[PDB]
């Protein structure tokens, strides 16, 4: 593949309360991504960075509002990222996009974003 | 505002359209408040530059973690401020070279808003 591709799953539809995964694998770029992380935007609200983390598990940095409720991952592959979300609160409703080759949760770093995936929190 | 964007082109693209930096120092208003001690000059396309976004992820020489850097080496002008500079008379030694350029990359499209280093 000549174009690169940030292939997100998980996400959709869940109670408050509930718990939910994403998941965002790259494919076509041949090196590593030093920083991997997600970015969501809100119904209402500018897009904000939820968590980042670097290529050797470090690095970690999260949105304060979802810290202690959100768990970021990257030990299951070369330019893969996972977000755990528990407890979820009607505020997390947002798209959440993997985004890839920036530095901590500084969004204009970032060059390579996935196309958004939907997270609805129902009240 | 002059954008990010706009400012690296103005202090280091100068595609091609002893003395040449003394000469695209001041011009650039790089000499303009105070003699900016170093600055490289690109002469390359502004799309093989800003290409470089898009190339080897490194990190930046302060460790921010967004700087690329370029897969083939590109003509370049190191300006370099001479023991006789002293501003507001600045001066500069030119150095021609042909070196892989990393730059610091921000933005939609994303594209260079630093010059970090030539290796």
């Amino acid at each position: 593949g000549s174009q690169v591709q940030l292939v997100e799953s998980g996400g959709g539809l869940v109670q408050a309360g509930g718990s939910l995964r994403l998941s965002c694998a790259a494919s076509g770029y041949a090196y590593t991504y030093i920083y991997m992380g997600w970015f969501r935007q809100a119904p209402g609200k500018e897009r904000e960075g939820v968590a980042a983390m670097d290529s050797g598990g470090g690095g970690t940095l999260y949105a304060d509002s979802v810290k202690g409720r959100m768990t970021i991952s990257r030990d299951k592959g070369k330019n893969t990222v996972y977000l755990q979300m528990d407890s979820m609160k009607p505020e997390d409703t947002a798209t959440y996009y993997c985004a890839a080759g920036g530095y901590e949760l500084r969004d204009r770093t970032y060059g390579q974003w996935g196309q958004g995936t939907q997270v609805t929190v129902s009240s | 505002k002059e954008t990010a964007a706009a400012k690296f082109e103005r202090q280091h693209m100068d595609s091609s359209t002893s003395n040449y930096c003394n000469q695209m120092m001041k011009s650039r208003n790089l000499t303009k408040d105070r003699c900016k001690p170093v600055n490289t000059f690109v002469h390359e396309s502004l799309a093989d530059v800003q290409a470089v976004c898009s190339q080897k992820n490194v990190a930046c020489k302060n460790g921010q973690t967004n700087c690329y850097q370029s897969y083939s080496t590109m003509s370049i002008t190191d300006c370099r401020e001479t023991g006789s500079s002293k501003y507001p008379n600045c001066a500069y030694k030119t150095t021609q070279a042909n070196k892989h350029i990393i730059v610091a990359c921000e933005g939609n499209p994303y594209v260079p808003v630093h010059f970090d280093a030539s290796v």
